[PDB]
């Protein structure tokens, strides 16, 4: 039998997802996300396909970010796995 | 003499109605006034983009309202919005 | 000519009216402003002037004071957490910290 | 229709990708629920942004400036979908 | 008569000028614009393009391309310390992130 | 029904750097909002240079001051040079 | 040979500090280290008093905030002691 | 006038320190926190200047400060405003 280690494809699928520009979250799951949040504020309630574009890539952007300090937040505390805590962290640096 | 313009005056006003017993320090004063130049630099400034936004070359108690939501945070934000609400629709009335 | 009658009072406000209509015409934020413009302002900031105070006065009754100081308008915003956030990027001089200390400091 | 539970339309290889994206290596199981908590933080405020100008215009559809002026007032730009 | 002529051409420039003069006395920036103001922009607008552009061209040739697409725009910006902070805060529809990975995850 | 943006001046840009190299329409979309972007910015602080200083007038100044404010280093800089040139010439042009 | 043991002042000052509202930093040396800075952009600039004050307490203030998210980096490292690592990440998160 | 970034004491930057809820302090923090305080002020006093020239003064006024603070993400309440 062959297989790849544990770590050795996470290393490369960090190498890959930077590498590509496409979007990593689903479109019509996102897009529903999007009206299910939504609807909380009012019905009637539209979207043209160029603002949930325009929301997603926001929202992925956002959260790589995020990912991004929490990994040295992982790493200031000697780790490789990211924790709840870490994610925490990063936001509360950053005041949220 | 050159003269300034505060709202030292009205601050005053205002603390009598929540604590009539109590006064304010010149400092406390100075900083009433920083806050209040800046909310109205911030709600005249996002008013004026609605404005833009919308084409308009009027600001009217809409903008003034939208730019009290954006800026104002939770339920804050809506007494805000009632009061002003109500301010116009009884100052056309008094 | 008709009587003049100052304008906050008529709007049941203590800030005035009149000089709000005009500021919003400054700094170049709109060519024009509408009549129900700087009510709707006036009534604005005057109801977040007495939230600042009335917490601050309050502060200032827990010190046992008579007055607003800079450290009790600190201590209003901060302990509202949304005066917290509207001013949260703001620097009051003198205005000092809440009194936060973090539970892994202290012993048993 | 009322909708629900598309959060977990952000499914879980979408988190780890976007995770691995930002350089992380290794996950923990809560790091799901716990990073679906913030991104939905984020789309709220945003989206009601967005919201909030587009009733102000007095319209139903949000369109992108809408969403990108929401953004810009959370401070975070957006460039391509106009501006 | 004088025959109508482009500003930018007599500035020198590529980006309009009278167009500028225009946007600069609306939007309600002042009630009066001089005359220098819309110039002295034109060539800032102008001059901040080209050094993106440039840097894009070049990150475009990383790629063995002839052409911009918004991962050169990306590219060019965030290997540019002053770009990378004046657009420090923008996020570039499909611009994608720079391939950094930190030493300590590796073998 | 009609717009305006720069995207002919940026394509021509485009050139003066790198004569052989063409352009998306999206990098050209992303390069549009950056314009508008910064314009607006320098026109949004010469405003206020000249509220402060209590003017109704922009000037070559305002832009000045207003583009070293916005800006980071050379490229602060270098839009200085470049933007007292086209007023020293335009005027002389 | 009474004593207050380790971490006892520590604690102490820190409430204080918290609750006053005070300059912590001398006056006259920070207004020259204004200056020394200032000399790199201009000779023979002058401020107002006013205007050294408001760059102090703007300084202080920029410095406690720092010391905050510090002292949590060191917290989230199992640590009391801050290093100058924790001030660095801090201030990474933050964008710095 | 030199390296009055001295001029900082050991004790000053601790009490700041314990402002924060400090409670240990590396002694490698002294000069590490240095090297931040002076792009604090670096960048504040620069932006005042900025201004000052532009209004052709000298003299930097609490105003001055002010707007460069502000501009930062930092409105500071008490010189004017």
């Amino acid at each position: 039998p062959h297989r790849y280690r544990p770590g050795t494809v996470a290393l490369r699928e960090i190498r890959r997802y930077q590498k590509s520009t496409e979007l990593l979250i689903r479109k019509l799951p996102f897009q529903r996300l999007v009206r299910e949040i939504a609807q909380d504020f009012k019905t009637d309630l539209r979207f043209q396909s160029s603002a949930v574009m325009a929301l997603q890539e926001a929202s992925e952007a956002y959260l790589v970010g995020l990912f991004e300090d929490t990994n040295l937040a992982a790493i200031h505390a000697k780790r490789v796995t990211i924790m709840p805590k870490d994610i925490q962290l990063a936001r509360r640096i950053r005041g949220e | 003499r050159s003269r300034k313009e505060s709202y030292s005056v009205y601050v005053y006003k205002v603390l009598k109605q929540v604590h009539p017993d109590t006064g304010i320090s010149s400092k406390a004063m100075g900083i009433m006034n920083s806050f209040v130049n800046d909310i109205f630099e911030r709600i005249a400034g996002e008013a004026s983009r609605l404005a833009h936004y919308n084409k308009r070359s009027t600001i009217t108690s809409r903008e003034i309202q939208t730019a009290v939501r954006l800026l104002l945070p939770g339920e804050l934000a809506k007494h805000a919005v009632s009061e002003g609400t109500k301010a116009v629709t009884k100052y056309t009335s008094a | 000519r008709a009587k003049a009658k100052s304008r906050s009072s008529r709007a049941g406000l203590q800030f005035p009216v009149g000089r709000v209509h005009r500021l919003l015409r400054k700094g170049n934020y709109a060519e024009r402003v509408g009549a129900g413009a700087p009510v709707y302002m006036a009534a604005v900031l005057e109801y977040l002037t007495a939230e600042i105070l009335e917490l601050a006065g309050n502060a200032a009754r827990d010190n046992k004071k008579t007055r607003i100081i800079p450290r009790h308008l600190q201590l209003a915003i901060r302990n509202d957490e949304e005066l917290n956030k509207l001013l949260g990027k703001v620097t009051i001089a003198q205005g000092g910290v809440l009194p936060n200390i973090q539970a892994v400091l202290l012993p048993k | 229709k009322v909708l629900r539970d598309n959060i977990q339309g952000i499914t879980k290889p979408a988190i780890r990708r976007l995770a691995r994206r930002g350089g992380v290596k290794r996950i923990s199981g809560l790091i799901y629920e716990e990073t679906r908590g913030v991104l939905k933080v984020f789309l709220e405020n945003v989206i009601r942004d967005a919201v909030t100008y587009t009733e102000h215009a007095k319209r139903k559809t949000v369109t992108a400036m809408d969403v990108v002026y929401a953004l810009k007032r959370q401070g975070r730009t957006l460039y391509g979908f106009g501006g």
